[PDB]
């Protein structure tokens, strides 16, 4: 089906020291006219922050504050933060339309975090938990678990590999990170998914699995004083083989 | 919160091929365009259908506009695990000066699939030699069997999760619940959520 | 009342 | 008595200095009420009689918001018109467009309207059933199908059966006292003597409202039409109408001469002659 | 763009008598496109404040309007109405008639 490659945004992931300034971007390959960028934050949904109807003007949303836009050309729609805020910690979406109040074409969103220091930037702790022997025994089934664990902000995408290659048969993965303090803001998160396989298929000592953990931090052009390594966006993988009775 | 567009949200557990069917209420009078909007957790709102007066048909999915009492209806019928995601109610309206589209906080749709043969146990993963964590599965249980948050904050209980070894074509329910903190056993963990007198509780 | 006029040619 | 709602815009174009100059205009029957003007120092709806002022905040926001909206609507259109009939931008172009509803004496919707105009020629137009359109050349069956598949018919037919109406009757009620009341026409004749056997009589019809009035020149019992003198009826400035048919008459002749003005606001046909 | 010619009417608003007050209507119609240049003369000069209608049209799609201003007419005094438009060579001027 659709694509909807026509909208395009970047970085698809980001985070900020509450003084930094940024700009996302955004491009519509499909000739349209109005573009518009919202912000998606849990139990209030969409809200608009500015819009553009035409190619050469733009106007405030509901929620323009501590953003500005700038439509440089039909194609790029440019939202920028001058001084990031932790409230401004959101997840943000932009869209393109033919013209405005026509049906809009979004693009797969941003999830941008900011924080009064990257020395709470942590990557994920990756570790793998082999099946239960009670479990292959009562039902001839090897279920293993993945802990992807104390990571910041709560970006990071989880791959199960078999043998050099990707499964996604078998495989549950939490849809969402948990709050190890869900009562503290700048928790660290973590991530559990479940690759699943006949228990004769994980006996056997060639089939080899991976849990791989995507994670996004800081780049090196970013400023580390702390001891601990500098957290950089990186992949934290666990590993294991078959082992048969 | 004050909205033009409102869905009555909160999870809306169906089972597999049961019909659904889902509604949502604009004040705004003048609305002019209407429009379903299906979004996956994590990820962007895509357009599902445009609802129109006359009647909008597309196979398993049906919607109608109601002009006259303000409210507009999704219809899903022989629902699949597929179409488990949040459904978003769009109406645009005359914002300012400029027709713009209001977002529904939207309802979130959860299709489950009927275990044939359910096995409710309770098993402990061997430890990562590098973890100090018991880690715990709940696993093969009735999809009407509902796990819950844990009541200490040191034990880690991840919710459901429907996983298909497309494979063999078997489906199975799992919740996984980890701990480094003394006293905590599997036997001991998912105390908290009512689970089947059956499950199978063995010492590895 | 004017009209909610917002369609393209 | 059928009572109707017009509004009137009209786009045009002036390439090289500045968007296009909109003009959006409301009338109840012959009577105005509101008008737009792109380049006005107000930048809303002003009302112009006197009884639309009578409306509230909401009112002129949402009003001011629709038509403002629109010119945007049809300073786009503007463009894509050029497009569509390969026109240079450079040259000058007009945009009219209008909509409106009526009502029967009931107050029922008797009738719903929507029709475009690109440099003064029919372009599209929504038909009697406010289902399907009538689109005019090869360019306007672009913009046919393109509002077919977005079911547009149906997005307007709900604002000429439901907005459109429902302002119309409010109007009609809220400004009672000027517009179902009928001013008859104040009718005179003066002589305009001319050569030799031969004058000039000019039936006069003065301050009448509404605007529909016909003008009948009978001779000896007998109509005549081929030595009347009718101009197109013209306002008075004041909220009435004006209208005069002369004919050349031989000298005392004139008592032979009568003149039928028929008008909503008179009880019967008026018959008038020389009176000197 | 296929251009149309304007028609006028110059006139009062009520039946003329030198000394009371009235209004000078000039009335251009079934013209376009839009623009149209109109100028009320006393006598061939230009009068300073005089206001016009708003911009409507027919189902002919011809515009029309209504120039007019406050004004005292006298049994020398002659007005007339000066119309400049695209399809006009030179502008029509068009004096009151107060019989007509």
């Amino acid at each position: 089906g659709s694509m909807n490659a026509g909208v395009t945004q970047t970085p698809k992931f980001q985070v900020l020291k509450t003084g930094q300034s940024m700009t996302l971007q955004c491009a519509q390959d499909m000739n349209h006219n109005s573009m518009y960028w919202y912000r998606q934050d849990p139990g209030m949904g969409l809200r608009l922050i500015y819009y553009s109807a035409s190619e050469g003007t733009t106007d405030k949303g509901e929620v323009p504050n501590g953003y500005n836009v700038s439509r440089l050309n039909k194609r790029e729609f440019s939202l920028r933060l001058e001084s990031a805020a932790p409230s401004q910690t959101s997840v943000y979406f932009c869209a393109s339309s033919e013209s405005g109040g026509y049906e809009q074409y979004f693009g797969p969103g941003t999830r941008l975090t900011v924080t009064e220091d990257l020395k709470n930037v942590f990557p994920p702790e990756v570790a793998v938990f082999e099946p239960s022997e009670a479990e292959i025994s009562h039902t001839q089934k090897a279920t293993l678990v993945c802990l992807a664990t104390g990571f910041y902000p709560d970006h990071v995408e989880l791959s199960w590999w078999v043998n050099g290659k990707e499964v996604h048969s078998g495989v549950c993965t939490d849809p969402q990170p948990l709050k190890e303090q869900p009562a503290l803001n700048d928790s660290r998160y973590a991530l559990s998914s479940r690759l699943r396989v006949s228990a004769t298929f994980w006996q056997d000592p060639r089939n080899h699995f991976r849990c791989q953990v995507q994670f996004y931090g800081l780049s090196e052009n970013d400023e580390w004083t702390q001891d601990r390594a500098k957290p950089v966006t990186q992949i934290v993988s666990a590993e294991a083989w078959g082992r048969a009775d | 919160m004050r909205k033009e567009v409102e869905q009555d949200p909160g999870p809306f557990n169906v089972p597999e091929g049961a019909t659904v069917a889902f509604n949502c209420t604009y004040s705004n009078s003048a609305s002019q365009s209407f429009f379903w909007y299906r979004q996956d957790c994590r990820k962007e709102p895509k357009l599902l259908m445009s609802v129109y007066s006359s009647g909008n048909e597309d196979g398993r999915f049906t919607a109608q506009l109601n002009r006259a009492s303000q409210y507009i209806s999704l219809l899903i019928r022989d629902s699949k695990l597929s179409d488990s995601a949040t459904y978003l109610c769009v109406v645009n309206m005359l914002r300012n000066s400029g027709y713009a589209l209001n977002f529904g906080k939207g309802t979130s749709l959860l299709v489950t699939p009927h275990i044939q043969n359910p096995d409710p146990a309770v098993y402990q993963l061997r430890d990562s030699k590098s973890s100090d964590k018991s880690v715990c599965l709940f696993t093969d249980f009735d999809s009407q069997t509902n796990v819950s948050q844990s009541k200490d904050s040191d034990v880690y209980i991840t919710d459901k999760c429907v996983l298909d070894m497309r494979s063999m074509d078997f489906k199975s329910n799992s919740a996984v619940a980890w701990s480094n903190k003394s006293d905590f056993a599997c036997a001991n963990a998912f105390n908290n959520s009512i689970i089947p007198e059956d499950t199978f509780f063995p010492s590895p | 009342n004017y009209n909610y006029l917002y369609r393209l040619f | 008595g059928s009572h109707s709602m017009r509004y009137f815009s009209t786009s045009v174009s002036r390439p090289g200095r500045g968007e296009p100059r909109f003009i959006a205009v409301g009338y109840v029957d012959d009577t105005q009420f509101v008008r737009f003007d792109s380049d006005a120092a107000s930048q809303r709806m002003e009302p112009r009689a006197p009884w639309i002022e009578q409306e509230g905040p909401e009112y002129w926001d949402e009003e001011t918001g629709k038509v403002k909206a629109h010119s945007q609507t049809d300073r786009e259109n503007l463009r894509i018109a050029l497009r569509y009939y390969n026109q240079s931008e450079a040259g000058s172009h007009t945009l009219q467009m209008m909509f409106g509803c009526d009502v029967g004496s009931d107050g029922r919707f008797l009738r719903g309207y929507h029709q475009y105009a690109y440099d003064g020629k029919d372009y599209i137009a929504l038909k009697e059933d406010l289902r399907s359109w009538t689109a005019a050349d090869m360019a306007a069956q672009i913009t046919k199908r393109k509002w077919e598949a977005a079911h547009v018919a149906e997005q307007q037919r709900a604002y000429l059966e439901g907005t459109c109406v429902d302002g119309l009757r409010r109007y009609l009620e809220n400004g009672k006292e000027t517009l179902q009341r009928t001013d008859p026409p104040k009718t005179h004749m003066t002589h305009h003597p001319i050569s030799d056997h031969e004058a000039t009589l000019r039936c006069w019809a003065l301050g009448f409202y509404p605007a529909e009035i016909t003008l009948t020149w009978q001779r000896d019992g007998e109509d005549q039409t081929q030595d009347t003198e009718l101009v197109e009826t013209r306002p008075a400035g004041d909220g009435t109408f004006q209208k005069w048919a002369a004919v050349v008459v031989p000298s005392g002749e004139e008592q032979r001469y009568t003149c039928h003005v028929q008008h909503e606001g008179l009880p019967k046909p008026l018959t008038l002659r020389w009176e000197p | 763009m296929i251009q149309r010619t304007p028609k006028i009417q110059v006139y009062s608003r009520h039946p003329a008598e030198n000394g009371k007050s009235n209004f000078l209507n000039c009335y251009v119609s079934g013209f376009h496109p839009s623009d149209i240049e109109v100028d009320l003369l006393k006598n061939g000069e230009r009068i300073e404040k005089v206001e016009h209608s708003d911009l409507s049209f027919s189902k002919d799609w011809s515009f029309y309007l209504l120039y007019y201003t406050e004004f005292t007419p006298t049994e020398k005094d002659e007005y007339a109405c000066r119309v400049n438009h695209v399809t006009l060579s030179q502008p029509k001027i068009v004096k009151w008639d107060r019989d007509m």
